[PDB]
């Protein structure tokens, strides 16, 4: 735990821009993460701050920082929905296909919020449709499951 | 009626021993309080859900209890909060006058027709409605200072050997428990219930019948066999009553007949029903009783009943076991009695040698002496009629009201005896024509100063509840005291005062006094000379009174508005605060170093340090904590140094460099009852389907408009907690299925082994005590742990709960509040130094305005009270105005000679603000109760003057100037007496360090103030008013 | 129902004692927990 480290948690988290500008002028760890393993661009993934997503990614956030269980921020961002950010991360060399201590993939937990947007995203980045969470399932599975016919459509 | 009884002295003595018996009486009967009831009536309605997070709690309590508040009379507003403890609160606000009896009757009446839509865990804990809007009157704290007692031993030993007794101690009226009485703590292991195939489900079947009352019935019941001979109750299976025979239940017959038993999967043991808060009492393990006064009980008996009965339970005390009083408002009654006690005795004295250095004679000053106790006695017996309670703020009104009866026995007297000088009438034909002077006026004073103090006590809410206190104490005291002017003491100077030689002024007499008499007489001509020369030239006296007037305007505005000053209590709070996620433990570090500071750095001041860890007053959890300084008496802590103020100024900073923890000292309120008092409460409200998150956004984003302007607002911010990370964990319903695994197995498995349960009641040596099943903690600290819990599935196979269910961290709040059956968010702030809160409510209320659709909000609290306090002001201070110049236009028969008195005003009130502003104090409450003192009194002395001064004019044919030089010359020794005797009598206020002192400084500079100005300005200007006045009509 | 006297009384009537404190005007309170598993508790005020 880092003095500015932990300041930085809470700026990323806060969306406060003009702070984590600061931060990094002066040198706050990217790479700090509280008890739950979580990083500023896991945090700043989570509440959806686009800017300060690309500002950590411009100073060697690691881009496919996984937290306690197993979960990246790509995870976090196609979950809830934030579109561009995904995008962001993607370009920035994220894991597509990469699976948390349950198995669960991005395009998993995109299908399952039904974000057609960011499924379509994931799927032209190579996300892998016919990946299985620890019980057997795929996307399309979740998608039949909720009954989402446009999404069911897009997995084929 | 003065000449009535100058006739008759015996009556008078009569009706004089009437009021102080009736006075006496009262004072037998008076409750004894530190405060009398001066917040609405709240009442509270407490959950509680073991193991359950806030949105559970608030999503299946809280809302269907808020749902059913309906149909209830005099409500303010409610609000709720529902936290991660398992905890909720519901708070409902009545309007002031509302029966707390009736209230609390109607809440608990709808709240008892909504526990069938709760869940059964929280029936089962039961819901508590109670009165709120109480406070404490004592904390005993009980603690173990040889290592033998945990914190459980010691509450359990309360609540089974103290807490009742106490509870029937006379005069208590409630007793609450900082702790539990110890429940059946069984502390399963998942390892050991695998083993053998078991479950959580097992364990609490096993117990709900192996620890049970079970009814029977009677051999020989009714009816019965003719011929029977024997009737007997069946007696079968009674509750366990000791761990031995709960570890010894019966869970499972093995194949080759061997037995499990509950201690081979689980460690049994006496404990604590929550484990949430530690406390400690300078370091070691404490428990404690917080104790509250019964309505109408004396707070002194009750306190020397508590520790005598604390005292008779001493010899059965085990080894170790300490009682400690680290809070006691008692105190504060006693110094308060005493200092009503003390003033009338200074009162006295002061006035004796006052009379005595004036008149020169020992019976002139034994009237005062008679009369004024009298006027004091009488004035607890209507006190008393009216059920108002001997406390802090009458007894303080007695203070300041035995300096106006001081001043109403020196004007009668002083007057007979002006006029037996002058005139050589013997002292019955004097005392009739003196008070034939007088009456008028004196009634007319009686008036004005009832129409000054009385609408005050019409505020609502708090603040009219403590000027109420103030202005009942002193209209009772002065109505009596010319009650007793008109009665009384005429009787007393006609048959008591030795007569005066016309033309003896005292002049002849040799020594200090014969000078001291030529002295004053060559000062009263040289004053007359000044007043004559000063009406020569009124012009520049306009001028000069229109600059005092302007600077009043000036001072008044500049001076910095306050509701309360704060108190050295003896006592003050340490706020500690760990991030999010923070563990019990670490908080404790943080306590302990806290403590360890106060021990060392303040043992000249501090006497003890309660540690609170798991209790803040915004939240509660494993990251908050308080602690509890208690400190010598005031006078072991010399000097300002020592105070409150200092010591948590110099106890913030040096916490300052606390590492990872948010940890400052601060004052108690200065009424605890009240609550803080400062800056405003606002609350932001979800009116549409916005949710947690939207609500959060909006509220940062007025938080960040807030600080945006600086100059209005300071210190801006939630009274609430933010959203921490939380484990959620999905159980995959179709792989259960698959598994034969029941949904209610898996979510009484995971909830009872990490969240515990209350199964049922055991008897603990003749107490009916609580069993609770939950997983022994090295089993339930981490996400890989859920995974070594098993469930049976129908088939028998032991499935692990990683089988079925998947886990993800997310955010969530620990605290969710709501406010009139919305979510809301409690905002917290002040005025910016130099602006008042009611224009930082105005921007708050103007960027509130733009936030996201369908945010809306809301006042409560202070706020609340404040704006309907505001909007009253005007009109009683216009009333005030009106009603004032009525009774002195019917005073003199005359629509434009009150203007001559009411000029008088500013000439006290600039004083007031001047030592007000020059000592630092500020515009309060109790600076106010001096302004309207000091207004009263300069207001008599201008009104003798001008009844004199017209009198002469009407009755002797004296012309303007002449009935006003006369007049002033006549009313200058009874002002200076008067002024004299107040000015001294009032000093110990204004120098005063210790208990109350505050209140105290702030009445005696600002009512020394007013009247070293009233009386130095008004023996000068009153005759100019006088004289303009008639004049221009 | 069901309960022997003392049964009742630590379970019940103690229970409810325990809490009838600091009412107004309380002269005095008696109880009695009997073998038919039935309480009573009668508190008695001041004259008025
Ligand atoms: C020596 C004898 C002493 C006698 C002193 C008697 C004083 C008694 C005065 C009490 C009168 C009621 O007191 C006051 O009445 C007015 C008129 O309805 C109320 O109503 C007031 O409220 C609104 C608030 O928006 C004001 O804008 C409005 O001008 C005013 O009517 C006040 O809210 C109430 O506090
Ligand atoms: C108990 C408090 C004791 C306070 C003692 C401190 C002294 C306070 C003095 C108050 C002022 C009185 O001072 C009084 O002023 C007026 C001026 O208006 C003087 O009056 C003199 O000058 C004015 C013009 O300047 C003339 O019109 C007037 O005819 C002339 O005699 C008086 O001679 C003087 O006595
Ligand atoms: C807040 N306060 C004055 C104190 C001070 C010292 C203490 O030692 C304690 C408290 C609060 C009390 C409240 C009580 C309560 N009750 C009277 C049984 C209670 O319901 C709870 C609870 N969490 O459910 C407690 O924490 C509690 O058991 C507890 O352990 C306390 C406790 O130990």
């Amino acid at each position: 735990g880092s003095d500015l480290g932990k300041k930085l948690l809470e700026a990323a988290r806060a969306g406060r821009d003009d702070e984590v500008r600061i931060l990094m002028a002066n040198g706050a760890d990217v790479n700090a993460a509280d008890v739950v393993g979580w990083t500023p661009l896991h945090l700043a993934a989570y509440w959806g701050h686009l800017e300060i997503v690309e500002v950590l990614l411009k100073n060697g956030a690691d881009v496919n920082a996984y937290d306690t269980l197993g979960s990246t921020p790509l995870h976090l961002a196609a979950h809830f929905g934030h579109l561009e950010i995904v995008e962001v991360l993607l370009k920035n060399g994220a894991d597509v296909n990469a699976k948390d201590d349950n198995g669960i993939t991005p395009l998993h937990l995109a299908a399952n919020r039904g974000h057609l947007e960011i499924v379509e995203v994931l799927l032209k980045y190579g996300a892998d449709v016919n990946a299985q969470d620890k019980f057997g399932k795929t996307a399309f599975d979740i998608s039949i499951n909720n009954g989402n016919e446009d999404l069911a459509e897009i997995l084929q | 009626m003065p000449n009535f009884f100058i006739d008759r002295p015996i009556f008078a003595w009569v009706i004089a021993i009437i009021i102080m018996l009736a006075g006496g009486l009262a004072i037998l009967k008076l409750p004894v309080a530190q405060y009398p009831t001066i917040a609405p009536p709240a009442v509270t309605i407490s959950a509680s859900y073991p193991g359950a997070d806030a949105k559970t709690v608030q999503d299946t309590v809280t809302q269907v209890i808020e749902q059913n508040m309906n149909g209830i009379d005099n409500l303010m507003y409610m609000s709720s909060n529902s936290d991660s403890t398992g905890t909720v609160q519901i708070t409902l606000t009545f309007e002031s006058g509302t029966d707390a009896d009736i209230a609390q009757v109607q809440v608990q009446n709808k709240l008892q027709l909504a526990m069938p839509l709760l869940p059964q865990e929280v029936q089962q804990q039961g819901v508590s409605v109670e009165k709120s809007s109480s406070s404490f009157l004592m904390v005993v704290g009980v603690i173990n200072t040889d290592g033998t007692m945990t914190q459980e031993d010691i509450s359990d030993y309360v609540a089974a050997n103290m807490k009742d007794a106490i509870s029937r101690t006379s005069g208590v009226g409630d007793v609450q428990l900082f702790g539990s009485q110890y429940a059946m703590r069984i502390w399963m292991n998942p390892n050991e219930l695998n083993k053998f195939q078991l479950t959580p489900v097992d364990v609490i079947t096993a117990i709900k019948a192996q620890n049970a009352q079970v009814a029977a019935g009677q051999l020989g019941g009714t009816p019965p066999v003719k011929g029977q001979q024997l009737n007997a109750s069946i007696i079968a299976q009674t509750r366990l009553t000791s761990t031995e025979e709960f570890g010894k239940i019966l869970l499972k017959v093995n194949q080759d007949g061997s037995r499990v038993l509950l201690r081979d999967v689980a460690k049994i043991e006496l404990g604590g029903e929550n484990y949430d808060i530690i406390a400690e009492f300078n370091g070691q393990p404490a428990s404690g009783l917080g104790i509250k006064l019964a309505t109408g009980a004396n707070a002194l008996d009750t306190a020397a009943a508590i520790r005598a009965e604390l005292a008779k339970m001493e010899p059965f005390f085990p080894s170790g076991l300490k009682i400690v009083y680290p809070y006691d408002t008692t105190p504060f009654v006693k110094i308060s009695i005493h200092e009503v006690v003390k003033t009338l005795v200074e009162a006295i004295i002061l006035v004796f040698l006052v009379m005595y250095l004036f008149l020169q004679n020992f019976r002139a000053t034994l009237i005062p002496t008679i009369a004024v106790p009298v006027v004091l006695l009488g004035t607890f017996a209507v006190l008393a009629a009216f059920g108002f309670s001997i406390n802090t703020l009458t007894m303080f009104g007695m203070v300041l009201a035995i300096g106006l009866l001081v001043n109403d026995a020196i004007v009668v007297v002083e007057n007979v005896e002006r006029v037996m000088a002058e005139e050589g009438l013997p002292p019955k034909e004097a005392t009739r024509k003196s008070m034939g002077q007088i009456q008028g006026a004196l009634v007319g004073i009686a008036m004005v100063l009832s129409a000054v103090f009385v609408p005050m006590a019409f505020f609502g809410g708090s603040t009219g509840a403590i000027y109420r206190q103030f202005s009942i104490t002193i209209v009772s005291a002065m109505a009596l005291s010319v009650l007793v002017a008109l009665i009384l003491t005429p009787a007393l100077c006609a048959t008591m005062l030795k007569p005066i030689a016309k033309g003896d002024h005292g002049e002849g007499k040799k020594g200090f006094f014969g000078w001291f008499n030529r002295m004053f007489e060559k000062s009263t001509h040289h004053y007359t000379d000044s007043v004559g020369g000063i009406l020569r030239s009124t012009g520049r006296y306009l001028v000069l009174y229109l600059i005092i007037v302007v600077g009043m305007a000036y001072l008044f505005v500049r001076l910095p508005s306050s509701f309360l000053p704060d108190e050295d209590q003896g006592v003050f709070m340490t706020m500690v605060q760990l991030p999010a996620g923070a563990t019990q433990e670490r908080t404790q570090k943080v306590l302990n170093e806290v403590t360890h500071y106060y021990l060392t750095k303040e043992k000249n001041n501090v006497e003890s340090v309660f540690a609170v860890n798991g209790f803040g007053f915004a939240g509660r959890g494993q990251n908050t904590g308080i602690a509890f300084v208690s400190l010598k008496d005031w006078a072991d802590r010399p000097g300002e140094e020592n105070k409150v103020e200092a010591i948590t100024m110099r106890a913030t900073r040096a916490f300052s460099q606390i590492k990872d923890a948010m940890v400052f000292a601060f004052n108690l309120p200065a009424i605890v009852e009240l609550g803080t008092a400062t800056g405003f409460d606002f609350e932001l409200i979800d009116q549409a389907g916005l949710g947690h998150e939207k609500l959060t956004q909006a509220r940062n984003q007025l938080l960040a408009e807030a600080a945006k302007h600086p100059d209005m607002l300071t210190s801006v911010r939630p009274n609430g907690l933010e959203d921490t990370p939380q484990f959620k964990i999905d159980i995959d319903q179709e792989k259960a299925q698959a598994l034969g695994v029941s949904i209610n197995d898996i979510n009484t498995t995971l909830g009872a082994a990490w969240g515990g349960s209350y199964v049922n009641d055991f008897i603990d040596r003749g107490r009916v005590k609580k069993v609770y099943v939950m997983s022994e903690a090295k089993y339930r600290m981490l996400p890989d742990d859920i995974g070594d819990w098993y469930v049976r599935a129908a088939d028998g196979q032991m499935v692990p709960f990683s089988a079925f269910s998947s886990s993800r961290w997310e955010y969530g709040s620990p605290r969710l509040e709501r406010y009139n059956g919305l979510p809301s968010m409690e905002i917290l702030g002040q005025a910016a130094p130099g602006k008042s809160t009611g224009e930082a409510m105005e921007l708050m209320e103007q960027l509130a305005s733009k936030l996201p659709t369908g945010v809306g909000y809301d006042w409560t609290g202070m706020s609340y009270q404040e704006r309907l306090s505001g909007n009253q002001a005007p009109s009683l201070y216009a009333i005030s105005l009106i009603v004032v110049f009525l009774c002195l236009a019917a005073l003199y028969e005359s629509w434009s000679i009150p203007f001559s008195v009411m000029l008088v005003v500013p000439l006290g009130v600039i004083g007031a603000l001047l030592a007000a502003t020059f000592r630092g104090l500020t515009n309060d409450v109790y600076f106010q109760v001096g302004l309207l003192t000091t207004i009263g009194l300069s207001a008599k002395n201008a009104i003798l003057i001008v009844e004199f001064a017209k009198d002469l004019m009407d009755k002797e044919g004296k012309g303007l100037i002449e009935a006003t030089l006369d007049a002033v010359r006549m009313r200058l020794r009874p002002i200076l007496m008067t002024s004299l005797a107040f000015i001294l009598g009032v000093m110990p206020l204004v120098i005063s360090t210790g208990a109350g002192s505050g209140a105290q400084n702030a009445v005696g500079t600002g009512v020394m103030g007013g009247m070293v100005t009233a009386t130095v300005l008004a023996i000068f200007f009153v005759p100019v008013f006088f004289v303009v006045v008639r004049r221009r009509f």
